[PDB]
């Protein structure tokens, strides 16, 4: 019995494509799509506009990222009020059950591409109020998260460090080079 | 007056908590005749209320215990 | 439903049946999890305490799947349908492996042959390489090894190779699925310029993705579903034109139907698919799919065998089309005399502000 | 010839209107734009500046009727709550 | 309703004739409101299912023979009515009152002894 | 031709082009989803 005539001989020879992380780059078409990515990633990095949910104290430390000692503007960061104008959501503060429907509504309004930063112990996993009836134990029970910044509160350098991790994640985002492999 | 009975009459026909159809008369009492309960009354009058597109007040709805009383309230309301 | 599961290989699982923090103790690998169906099978296992291995091609796409599970439950693996090591190491720990991978069109990197055959080959060979207990292959309705449709052909041939090497394969042949984020109702909802060549006269038995997602859970939970073929479909016969008028009856949308004959449409269909980089919804093989009608396999098990009732699509159109309902104060009906009188008890202008 | 056609449009706005008291406001201004436009094109033909000036004063009276017209329509709406004509 | 649209000053029932009058007026308002609750909260249920389910929540306390217990049960209703008629409750709170939109469903206790034994207490 | 004409057309071309980058290159999700 045979499933289809070509089997038992076709399986002997098959090609092995390395995974995208280990993929190289070679060819005119490949370079060209790669350039399109680097430029696109350069602008997703240079203009970094965060929508923010200052729920509690970690927002104070996010305000000290806008002050003269650490200025966000010098790196291109501009906090926008609207989700439509934004790139990344920074959940900074304790998420409560009453606040969670509005977190999901605001995230649902973010045009793609979307990134979320969870800032602080309270948003990361509940923190001091983890064993409470009113607190969501982590904002990732509500939305997807891309970077977690530790601390109660993280220092302003720490939140900057988290933005650089995210900026690096975008620099490694293949947009037109993934569409090419499939 | 014939219509305000006809629309009400068919309404209680589909109402399940009515013990049995054909007990509906011009003077049928919600508790004694139809065997409808205190909270089955409100449900009925609400159907009475909505079908004729009018809002029954509490001061008046507590009075709607028999079909004839329901009729005389709907006639008094100019809109229908 | 039971707290003990002896897997087909023989090891016992002692599950605690609760929610996110519970112990489902099933390890799952879902191939094809980033599409529209896979998010229902993934969420159903994860939200009851099971590990789900989710192989993915794109990083961004997979992100919505992690929310459904607690820490250590949704594991993501970077995989390629032509890298066997990625497939091998995705299924070495799995109890059940699912295969939902499938396109409706050829790409510059995959012919319906490459996807449905060379991937099912490459994947089921790994299932057989590690003695995985249950392997569930989602095929298509109208799958048939000798068909003019490459979709019905190549997906029908995969069903052959699935049991040639893994005789204990569940086959699942779902009807065109519908619901949230589908290509059935959302197509009729969203597109405006629509091309066909068979007068939208396809007849089939539309089924809700949500029962399909729930059904795939129960094939894991019943050991008796192992080794037989299922035919999941809804309760009523429908035609595309009858389906569209339901979309029409809810949303009040005007769309252009072009309905160009098959000889002048199919050769053109290949061209558009060969130069446009997105799913344009019409391609050469997709147009041929228009001429067939769904034929229900009489020897295949159905929803009832899984204790389930399908629902029709008419009971759901208002739900899944309500977001697409432009209703402002303009489109409201002309007012009645009773309410026109009510307006005379208000002042409609503020003359002191 | 364009001046006469655009005059018809204003007339026909009165022919097709059973409910829009706003289109009656609009078509009066389309009719004024015809007559001003005709005066202007004949002024270019005769090398006369008085036709230009007469257009200017038509434009100024036209704006003033809009103020009086929208002002009266506001006074009506405050007590009515509707610009609609029951028919 | 001075501070808010559906506010009712906290009142203490004077006697059973008064207390039953208030219960019936509470039930009347709720079942009147069911069409308005079903569009705002986009409840994928018939208005009849909503009304029959509202009835169950009054049917639970039909045998209370304490007048001090009725007033707290009436105040709870009035407050629930106010937060539902003002769009303050989220669709998630409202359609979570229906105990069949659990992924385990309405059937969440074991039916009898044996079925709960084979499933480990459900 | 006159200069004022070429100037409006030029601005018109630039205004169209910024549409083209948006409509060509930006992603496009099909899903686009009463008081007095
Ligand atoms: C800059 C981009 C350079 C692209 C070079 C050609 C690449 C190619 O052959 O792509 C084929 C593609 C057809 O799309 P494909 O990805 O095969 O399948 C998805 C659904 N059509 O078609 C294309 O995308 C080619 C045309 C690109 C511009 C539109
Ligand atoms: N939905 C329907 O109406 C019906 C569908 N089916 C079949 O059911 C299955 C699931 O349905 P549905 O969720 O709608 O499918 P989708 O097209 O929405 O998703 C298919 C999945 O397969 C993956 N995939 C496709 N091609 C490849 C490839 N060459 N290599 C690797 N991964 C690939 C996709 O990943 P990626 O997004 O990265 O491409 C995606 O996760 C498919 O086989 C489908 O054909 C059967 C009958 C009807
Ligand atoms: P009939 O004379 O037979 O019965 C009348 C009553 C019931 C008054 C009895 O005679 C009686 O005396 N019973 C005891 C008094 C009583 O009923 N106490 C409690 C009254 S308040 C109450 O029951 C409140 C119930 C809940 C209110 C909210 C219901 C709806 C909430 C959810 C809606 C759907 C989601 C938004
Ligand atoms: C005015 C000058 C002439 C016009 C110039 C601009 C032309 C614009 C059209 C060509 C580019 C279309 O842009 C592209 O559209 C398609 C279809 O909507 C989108 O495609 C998206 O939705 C479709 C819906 O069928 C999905 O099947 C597809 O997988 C998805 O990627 C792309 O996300 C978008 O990037
Ligand atoms: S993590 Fe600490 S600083 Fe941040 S909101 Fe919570 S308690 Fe405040």
């Amino acid at each position: 019995v045979e499933p289809y005539p070509g089997y038992e001989l076709r399986k002997s020879l098959r090609k092995e494509v390395p995974l995208p992380s280990q993929e190289g780059t070679k060819g005119l078409v490949q370079y060209a799509l790669t350039t399109l990515d680097i430029i696109t990633n350069w602008a997703r990095q240079g203009s970094f506009w965060p929508m923010t949910f200052g729920l509690a104290c970690c927002a104070v430390e996010m305000m000290h990222l806008s002050t003269p000692r650490y200025d966000q503007d010098r790196l291109g960061i501009i906090f926008r009020a609207s989700p439509r104008q934004s790139d990344v959501m920074i959940v900074a503060g304790t998420l409560t059950n009453k606040m969670a429907p509005a977190l999901r509504q605001v995230y649902d309004q973010m045009p793609d591409p979307r990134w979320v930063i969870s800032m602080g112990s309270c948003a990361n996993g509940g923190g001091y109020y983890h064993y409470s009836y009113s607190v969501v134990r982590g904002c990732d029970r509500i939305v997807p998260v891309d970077v977690y910044v530790p601390g109660c509160p993280p220092t302003s350098e720490a939140l900057m460090y988290g933005i650089f991790q995210l900026q690096r994640k975008m620099r490694n985002t293949k947009i037109t080079r993934m569409w090419y492999r499939k | 007056k014939v219509e305000v009975y006809e629309r009400i009459k068919s309404l209680l026909a589909g109402f399940d908590k009515v013990n049995d159809p054909n007990n509906i008369t011009e003077t049928a009492h919600f508790a004694n005749d139809l065997g409808l309960d205190s909270l089955d009354t409100v449900e009925v009058v609400m159907a009475i209320e909505e079908e004729f597109s009018i809002e029954i007040p509490d001061k008046d709805a507590d009075q709607i215990h028999s079909v004839d009383k329901a009729i005389e309230y709907i006639l008094r309301q100019p809109d229908a | 439903i039971s707290d003990i599961h002896i897997t087909r290989t023989g090891k016992p699982l002692i599950r605690i049946q609760g929610g996110r923090s519970s112990l489902g103790e099933h390890t799952a690998t879902v191939f094809g999890a980033t599409g529209q169906l896979g998010r229902y099978i993934v969420n159903r296992l994860a939200r009851q305490g099971c590990t789900v291995i989710v192989p993915y091609r794109e990083e961004m796409a997979k992100r919505h799947l992690k929310v459904s599970g607690d820490l250590g439950r949704v594991i993501f693996m970077e995989f390629d349908l032509r890298n066997t090591q990625s497939i091998e190491e995705s299924v070495r720990h799995s109890d059940v492996v699912y295969n939902l991978i499938g396109r409706d069109y050829p790409t510059k990197n995959f012919s319906l042959a490459d996807v449905h055959i060379e991937g099912t080959e490459r994947i089921v060979e790994a299932v057989a390489k590690y003695d995985v207990d249950r392997f569930i292959q989602v095929s298509t309705y109208n799958a048939n090894p000798d068909s003019t449709c490459e979709f019905f052909r190549t997906k029908g041939i995969a069903e052959k190779v699935a049991r040639h090497v893994f005789p204990e394969t569940t086959i699942v042949r779902p009807a065109p699925m519908f619901g949230f984020e589908d290509r059935l109702l959302l197509k009729l909802a969203s597109v405006t310029n629509l091309f066909t060549s068979n007068h939208m006269r396809e007849k089939f038995w539309p089924v809700h993705v949500n029962e399909v997602g729930e059904a795939l859970e129960r094939m894991l939970y019943d050991d008796s579903t192992a080794g037989q073929t299922f035919e999941l479909y809804g309760p009523r016969q429908y035609s595309m034109a009858q389906i569209a008028e339901l979309v029409d009856r809810e949303i009040y949308k005007k769309r252009r139907h072009i309905n160009l004959p098959k000889p002048i449409l199919q050769p053109l269909a290949e061209l558009i698919n060969r130069v446009l980089w997105w799913d344009t919804g019409l391609s050469r093989d997709q147009v041929e799919r228009e001429f067939h009608d769904q034929v229900i396999d009489p020897t295949a098990k159905t929803f009832k065998d899984l204790g389930m009732e399908p629902t029709d699509i008419s009971k759901w159109t208002y739900h899944y089309l309500l977001p697409y309902r432009p209703s402002t104060y303009y489109d409201l009906p002309p007012s009645t005399e009773k309410e026109m009188r009510e307006e005379r008890k208000y002042l409609h202008v503020l003359d002191d502000q | 010839n364009i001046t006469l056609i655009l005059f018809l449009i204003g007339i026909l706005g009165f022919v097709l209107n059973r409910k829009n008291i706003i289109l009656m406001l609009i078509s009066i201004e389309i009719m004024l734009l015809s007559i001003t436009f005709l005066i202007l094109l004949s002024s270019l033909n005769m090398d006369d500046i008085i036709g230009q000036t007469y257009a200017i004063y038509i434009i100024v009276v036209a704006g003033a009727e809009s103020a009086i017209g929208l002002g009266i329509l506001v006074a009506f709406y405050r007590l009515r709550g509707s610009i609609a004509i029951e028919y | 309703v001075q501070p808010t649209k559906f506010a009712v000053t906290v009142r203490q029932s004077r006697n059973w004739a008064d207390a039953k009058q208030r219960v019936i007026a509470a039930y009347r308002a709720w079942i009147r409101a069911a069409p308005e609750i079903q569009t705002m909260y986009s409840i994928p249920f018939p208005v009849s299912h909503i009304r029959t389910r509202i009835r169950q929540e009054f049917e639970r306390h039909r045998y209370v023979n304490k007048l001090n217990v009725v007033d707290v049960l009436l105040q709870q209703s009035n407050a629930d009515f106010q937060e539902t008629m003002n769009f303050w409750r989220q669709q998630s709170h409202v359609m979570a009152f229906f105990k069949e939109e659990h992924f385990r469903g309405e059937k969440r206790l074991p039916s009898n002894f044996i079925t709960g034994f084979l499933e480990g207490r459900n | 031709m006159s200069a004022m004409s070429i100037y409006i057309i030029f601005v018109s071309i630039i205004a169209i082009l910024f549409l083209a980058i948006d409509l060509i290159f930006a992603p496009h999700n099909p899903y686009k989803e009463q008081s007095r």
